């Protein structure tokens, strides 16, 4: 399977969600996961991203990322012998509609 | 006296078809778990095995991959063996466990087993209960797995496969018939001697299953050398075993050990309680072992020892004979040919016993929502479907466009841009409403075209589907997620329709290799089947924005190209149970589902096996199409040879025929939107049960193809009747097969029979009320109401309650409103004709009022009662006769007389004594403001003109249902007993005060009192007969209206004085609390907002002193309680105080009415609700037609009368 | 020479952290199962109340949303007897599936229950098994939802709410402790003698817990001024009960057929 | 029945240890303590032993 998923903001989350739920259904069983924000286009023009700890600013200071990682139900990866680096016990959402 | 034998049989058997069907199995829960975990266990023992066995192994994901390879006998013996286990454990458990069968004991049973039969018998034989048997059951399962290893390893050591096999594994044993075991022996042995061939594969006589028939084994080369020596009458078959057991020159306790060496070591392995027979063995039963040594037992006994099938029946006889039990039942699971046991047993011992096969407890009914199968697994139902493909603006346009048939090849498109590749567009695309999406009129060009097609249709598709924001548990506000699947065109899509609709929810933008809006389809039904939400919006969409001679030629001459086409769809998904229980439109259902990214042929027989169908139950599929030649070609080929099956001698097999369609051809291909729109073809052809005429021979028809149309799989370009078979059901493919693969198939089905619940509804009257956000959308939507009923003026006798039903219970309404009431359709059409002309004449619409309208309840007195109060409301209302029934129960034990009667039967009332006259009213009015709160009617202010001020109380909160009761019960009992009947009486007159005290003789409070300061010009008086004559022809003198009022006992005079310590006793019991409300109180005769004017000398008060309303109501329209605007709606069993309050404030207030002697009380309950829907109220509807089921059927009504506008 | 005795609580037994830690099984086939259905039939159950009792109870999609009212005590009594009963039928199940225990057999063993497990007494008294009791155990989960219905019908029809509701739900009972039963029965009856009560409204004994100690039921302003007369060294407790129950003067009959009309008749 | 003990076995029995010798108490003395429950799981067959692929 492959899929290109986003919804409004949390584009790459949903999706980790999305491939989490797909392993615990048995669909699959690995899974490589991690979305991009790279920019193509510079479009650059006020003076200022991002106050230290405050929000006297008004940009957002936004960046590049191209993570991606890989996923496999903690009791095969055990059994197949490879650097398991971390856990998710679980996830959980909504969508706050107030 | 009766012992059931559980027999388990050996690998003749074929367990295909039992695993299939406990795949299919989902109601049960520890068949679903055992079949579940199974599938791991044997993934890991196969892990564990030697190179050259690991090499051949399949390659598989789940167990429904192992059923086709055995089919095809292309299995190793390990796979083989531990799929036999599975399917003998699973097929016991499940008979025990959703079967409810008790479990076998010690003193009515035992296990028997033969080869593989003894490793699940010993397994079952430990065990006590179904829950203790699952790890054994995993344990059986992998010691299964490794004794079939070690056998197929054995057997590969001793002889290669051979080069002819092909995938196949050869047979090792065969059944010899014709001649007594020991000759064979006898022969065998000569033809060794004579051949002299190695002494570790020479043939052994395996098994002796009785005194004419055997089994021989040895590899396959040298077995069928040995058999090509046997004469005639010595007949011979091949049995499908693919290595050599019960070899005892073959394998050693080495082997047992090694097999069996998987169990660790322990001491609380469960023991053998239930004796397990074995007959091959020396000891018969054997009983009282651990697990792990009887394990080794059985395995011995399968890998050492010649099975002898023989012994079985007498050893099975002995072991009844020596219990005393007269006749043995057996109870045979996956045993072949089982037929024979019983007979064979019951000869040896003396025979008895008659057949007890009825049930007659078949089963116990389950709980309410309980019967349903589990989350998943729940077939999915479509609610609604709409779209706006192209030179077809609607569904039903579309329709026609399509039966008709008809290219849409355009040069240019009508007013998109300039001109000068073709392809059919969407006629009406710029076309959009602001004002009804909140939107500005400046910023619809920076919306994004798709988007707001998405919107108006998802908002066409949720109206049509009869569901309305948070109105059920299916359908609530937060268990709602749209799954649109966007396309290459060039976030917000789902994310406005959520929004503005006020739908909270997941939102996702699918998008994958070819199948974008089909997958965001999978997996929503995915969702579904799992819970994450109750409701789903799918939807495709398409649109070009900025830059093959046939449309997209389908699998013919020339189809080298593709023809883009736009289209848009949005779907209404909900699982059935849910569905069917809400009562909505159903028009197909969604069985199963699949996808293959790869694996073509072998796609469609998973799905079909998944949903458990023939091939030949299919009647019809569906194509998606990419382009290119080949895909198209490979499409049909492959589509069509997996579908329609050819008879080996050659013939038609597939009976019915199987039509094809695809819709490239009709309006060409939106690579996004391809997929809903086939699916929206399927509905239409389910709902117009009418396969369409097929497009595509223009210079060319295709019976070249390769299997196009050879055995009943007819694509006739006329248009054939297809009838829904009776008590039957139709089943339809959708394949998505795409060039970069992503084939997907899901298979449609038929919607289930609608109930039949006519019960006729009985209401007189109807009311059908009309919404829109927008005056000319208002007039809009009216003229297509009218339209539909002049083309529905004659459908049936039932159709005007459902009309009511769908346009009041399952529809928001907009702030712009109009309502019509009458009895037959023809009422409804002309006052809809009537309002229309009205508005088109000139005069606007104006919005109700922001919030909602404010109601000033009343209550009236005891001089408006009839015999039948409210009979027919606490008929059909079911709240209203619980909450009878209630009171009356709290009245029989507080020592008052019942009051049940009063309604049940209305004849009762000719002879009611007074105090059940008064408790019977205070109870009806109080059901009946309950009933009317019960529809959103929320009081603000409320006034009790006389005894019916308690029930007033109460709709303020003032005091509880049994403390009024009690309060007015005592106060009845008390004036029935001090004093008697016949003694005084009480006189209505019209007339200012003034004019009475001049007119009468003698100052007030001696001869006559002011009893109740009616109104300005109305009063009435009471006291003694003689004052009340004198005072009559007093004022009758002067030419003033009188009359004489029936009451027996004249409350608010000097009769209720001697008997007022103790009412302000029993006053002084109940509880008095602040009021939710301002309470208008004669009595005192002015607002109350606090519970200290309460005290229990109010009661008294009130009893003895003067009724006074002009004061009352004076100080309401003071304060500014009371205005102009103020609704007046009247709790009583006539208009009374309405008029009274009306003269008070004025005649321009609205006033109503609930009860009336003659009007039809429903008559006045529609007028009321409709006038109030006609202020703004947002009167719950629901609750109204809940207890008419004849009246609860959505209906299909026109779309929404959009006010259209173009931009860009 | 033993014998086991199962015997289940009532509604003073907290059932929060039992909940919980069922929700959180997951290596038990049955257990999952039930706690899957049971939702269903505790809304279809639900969705034939009246109009009033649907508009005080909270929407939820499975059981993990309604623990958090029940500690808060924002939870209405009709779900609440339901939740109770819910919790004790898994944790029996569990202790019978997991726990590979014997299922209690006639020879030498016996059930008991007060106020809420006598429903759960004959439920668990007539399967022999985990796997025959579930559809049972459903059908007592709607006998139970629609008992306390019933029960806090009649007890808001008796006295409504107050201003300072907050949610919260009243309190219907009170242990004393610190006099003999006939002598508090005694009291209540001087008491209501005294004042002049409806038949309906007088306090009551719902339980005689042993000579030392007993339960007094009533309405919750009745209950409080009936309370504010037991001096010490009487002490007075509030239980988290919230209709009244064990009342010979409130239901009768026709209410117990109301309540058992959810199982259909047959004979199987 | 004629037994000489009780085990209570309470489930969610608000105030249950009471229970216990309040009813031995109207019994024979001879409540023999025993209270030895051999509970150690069989060990689970390899692969299975992992809790279902659901969470």
């Amino acid at each position: 399977p492959s899929y290109t998923i986003d919804t409004a903001c949390s584009s790459s989350l949903a999706a980790l969600h999305m491939a989490c739920n797909a392993l615990w259904r048995g669909e699959v069983d690995t899974a490589i996961v991690g979305g991009t924000n790279v920019l193509t286009n510079p479009d650059m023009t006020r003076s200022g991203n991002c106050k230290t700890f405050d929000d006297e600013a008004d940009g957002y200071c936004r960046g590049e990322a191209v993570v991606t990682l890989i996923l496999k139900r903690l009791p095969d990866a055990q059994a197949d012998k490879d650097p398991i680096q971390a856990s998710i016990l679980g996830i959980a959402t909504n969508h706050s509609a107030e | 006296a009766q012992m059931r034998v559980v027999a388990f049989g050996d690998q003749t058997y074929d367990c295909s078809e039992a695993v299939s069907q406990l795949l299919r199995v989902r109601d049960d829960a520890i068949v679903v778990d055992f079949l579940e975990r199974a599938p791991a266990v044997l993934k890991a023992e196969l892990a564990r095995l030697s190179s050259e066995q690991q090499e051949e192994t399949p390659r598989f994901a789940t167990l429904a991959e192992l059923v086709p390879r055995y089919r095809a006998g292309t299995l190793n013996p390990a796979v083989s063996q531990a799929l036999t286990c599975i399917a003998q454990l699973g097929l016991f458990i499940r008979q025990h466990s959703s079967g409810q069968e008790a479990y076998p004991t010690a003193h009515d049973s035992c296990i028997t087993g033969v080869c593989t039969g003894a490793l699940t018998a010993v397994a079952v034989g430990s065990a006590s209960s179904v829950t203790a048997l699952v790890p054994l059951a995993l344990h059986t399962v992998a010691v299964a797995v490794r004794l079939g290893a070690r056998a197929w390893e054995i057997g590969s050591c001793l002889a290669d496969a051979r080069r002819g096999a092909n995938g196949r594994y050869a047979s090792w044993t065969s059944a010899v018939g014709g001649i007594s075991p020991q000759d064979l022996q006898d022969r065998i042995s000569a033809y060794t001697a004579e051949q002299a061939l190695a002494s570790v594969s020479v043939p052994y006589l395996s098994a002796a299953v009785g005194p004419g028939q055997s089994s021989v084994s040895a590899a396959p080369v040298i077995l069928d050398a040995f058999l090509s020596t046997l004469l005639r009458p010595l007949t011979t078959t091949r049995l499908p075993i693919t290595a050599p057991y019960h070899a005892p020159h073959l394998f050693t306790a080495k082997d047992v050990q090694h097999v069996t060496d998987c169990l660790p070591p322990s001491e609380a392995w469960p023991t053998v309680r239930i004796p397990i027979i074995s007959f091959s063995r020396d000891e018969a039963v054997s009983r009282g072992a651990s697990f792990p040594a009887a394990m080794s037992e059985a395995v011995r006994d399968c890998l050492i020892r010649p099975i002898a099938l023989d012994r079985m029946a007498v050893s099975i006889a002995n072991h009844a004979r020596d219990l005393g039990k007269d006749s043995v039942l057996p109870s045979p699971i996956a045993l072949s040919f089982s037929d024979k046991l019983g007979p064979q047993v019951n000869s040896h011992l003396p025979g008895a016993k008659a057949p007890t096969p009825e049930l007659t407890s078949k089963s116990i009914p389950s709980a309410i929502g309980a019967e349903q199968q589990p989350m998943a697994k729940s077939p999915i139902a479509i609610l609604a479907a709409s779209g706006r493909f192209p030179q077809s603006s609607s569904m039903d346009q579309f329709w026609d466009v399509l039966i008709n048939g008809v290219d849409t090849h355009e040069l240019v498109p009508p007013t998109r841009w300039n001109a000068a590749g073709f392809g059919c567009w969407l006629h009406e695309a710029g076309e959009f409403d602001a004002a009804y999406f909140n939107m500005s009129p400046r910023e619809a060009p920076q919306v994004d075209p798709a988007q707001r097609l998405a919107l108006l249709t998802a908002t066409e598709a949720l109206e049509q589907a009869g569901v309305v924001p948070n109105r059920t548990s299916s359908t609530q506000k937060n268990r709602v997620g749209v799954w649109y699947g966007a396309t290459s065109n060039d976030a917000f899509i789902p994310g406005r329709v959520n929004y503005f609709h006020k739908f909270s929810g997941p939102s996702y933008t699918i998008d994958t290799a070819c199948s974008s809006s089909l997958a965001a389809l999978h997996m929503a039904c995915n969702a579904l089947w799992r819970g994450e939400v109750d409701t789903a919006i799918v939807g495709g969409t398409n649109v070009l924005t900025n830059p093959r001679s046939g449309n997209c030629k389908t699998f013919d001459d020339e189809a080298d190209g593709y023809c883009r086409g736009e289209a848009v769809v949005t779907l209404i998904l909900k699982r059935l149970p849910d569905a069917q229980a809400d009562k909505d439109p159903i028009q197909a259902s969604i069985l199963g589902i699949a996808t293959n990214h790869s694996a073509q042929q072998d796609l469609f027989q998973q799905v079909l096996t998944e949903t458990g169908l023939t091939a030949n139950d299919i009647s019809v599929c569906e194509m998606a199409g990419t382009g290119t030649q080949a895909g198209d070609s490979g499409e049909t080929t492959s589509v069509v040879e997996t579908l329609a099956p050819l008879n080996r001698s050659g013939s038609a097999v597939r009976t019915t025929p199987l039509y094809i369609g695809a819709v490239k051809s009709n309006v060409g291909h939106a690579e996004s939107a391809a997929g809903v729109s086939s699916l929206a073809k399927i509905l239409l052809m389910l709902k117009h049960s009418k396969i369409p005429p097929h497009v595509g021979i223009k210079t060319k028809l295709n019976h070249r193809l390769p299997d196009l149309a050879a055995r009943n799989t007819h694509i006739a370009r006329s248009e054939v009747p297809w009838p829904r078979p009776k008590n039957g059901k139709r089943r339809v493919l959708l394949n998505n097969f795409s060039a970069a693969g992503g084939n997907t198939c899901l298979v449609l089905e038929d919607a289930p029979e609608p109930e039949d619940s006519q019960e006729v509804d009985p209401r007189e009257h109807h009311i059908v009320a009309l919404s829109a956000k927008t005056p000319d959308s208002m007039v809009n939507n009216l003229t297509n109401m009218i339209t539909w009923i002049d083309k529905h003026s004659g459908d049936s006798l039932a159709t005007l309650p459902q009309l009511s039903y769908t346009t009041t219970a399952r529809r928001v309404h907009h702030r712009h409103r109009a309502v019509a009431t009458g009895t037959d359709l023809l009422q409804i059409r002309s006052s809809l004709q009537e309002q229309l002309d009205r508005r088109v004449s000139g005069e606007r619409s104006i919005p109700h009022p922001p919030n909602g309208p404010s109601f000033v309840l009343a209550f009236t007195g005891q001089g408006s009662a009839f015999a039948g109060m409210g009979v027919d409301l606490y008929k059909r209302f079911a709240s209203f006769r619980s909450d009878i029934a209630r009171y009356d129960q709290i009245c029989e034990g507080m020592s008052l007389p019942s009051i049940k009667a009063m309604f049940e039967d209305e004849k009762v009332f000719s002879t009611a004594s007074p105090t059940l006259q008064q408790l019977t009213h205070v109870c009806f009015q109080m059901a009946l403001y309950r009933l009317w709160k019960s529809l959103g009617v929320q009081a603000k202010a409320v006034v009790g003109h006389a005894l019916g001020e308690y029930a007033a109380l109460y709709a303020a909160g003032v005091l509880s249902q049994s403390d009024t009761l009690y309060l007015v019960g005592r106060r009845a009992q008390l004036m029935e007993k001090h004093l008697s009947q016949g003694t005084h009486a009480m006189l209505a007159v019209r007339a200012k005060e003034e004019a009475i005290v001049a007119a009468i003789d003698g100052p007030p409070g001696e001869a006559y009192e002011f009893s109740c300061r009616n109104g300005e010009q109305r009063n009435v008086l009471g006291g003694t007969v003689a004052q009340i004559q004198a005072a009559k022809a007093a004022l009758e003198a002067k030419k003033i209206r009188c009359q004489y009022l029936d009451t027996p006992m004249a409350f608010h005079t000097g009769q209720v004085d001697p008997i007022l310590p103790e009412l302000l006793q029993v006053a002084a019991a109940c509880s008095i609390q602040d009021p939710q409300i301002p309470v208008i109180s004669p009595a005192y005769g002015k607002v109350i907002r606090s519970a200290k004017d309460f005290q229990p000398e109010y009661f008294t008060h009130h009893c003895r002193s003067s009724v006074n309303m002009v004061d009352a109501l004076q100080s309401a329209v003071e304060e500014g309680l009371l205005d102009k605007n103020v609704i007046g709606l009247e709790i009583g069993p006539g208009p009374v105080v309405t008029q009274f309050v009306k003269e008070a404030v004025g005649t321009t207030m609205q006033t109503f009415a609930s009860i009336n002697k003659d009007k039809d009380t429903w008559q006045l309950m529609t007028q009321a609700l409709a006038k109030f829907y006609l202020a703004g109220a947002s009167v719950e509807w629901s609750r109204y037609h809940e207890d008419f089921p004849g009246a609860q059927k959505v209906l299909e009504l026109p779309a929404y009368g959009w006010a259209l506008k173009n931009y860009w």
